[PDB]
């Protein structure tokens, strides 16, 4: 029963490190410089080139 | 390091298992000594005779 446990406590761990790729993703399309920016750049860049 | 003291609390556990393995062991051990090096009692030397 404590190795019960201790694989539920694995599960939780595995399920927190889920959480915090997610984070890592929402984070990472909430930084600044982003897809928006960079199709701004080549358009702005394709047009007046 | 949550996950590996689960697993020494595992470890442990098990030598306990193996230290009341020994009480039974023992048990049995004094048992059959005591049985053999009896072996045959006075009723039974009675009966022969």
């Amino acid at each position: 029963k404590i190795r019960r446990e201790a694989a539920q406590m694995q599960v939780e761990y595995q399920e927190t490190q889920q959480a915090h790729t997610q984070a890592q993703l929402e984070l990472l399309q909430r930084k600044f410089t982003n897809k928006a920016l960079y199709s701004w750049m080549r358009g702005k860049l394709s047009a007046i080139y | 390091i949550r996950i590996q003291q689960r697993t020494v609390d595992e470890v442990d556990a098990d030598i306990a298992v193996l230290a009341e393995s020994r009480r039974s062991a023992q048990n049995r051990l004094e048992k059959y000594q005591q049985l053999y090096d009896e072996d045959i009692n006075h009723g039974e030397q009675r009966a022969m005779s």
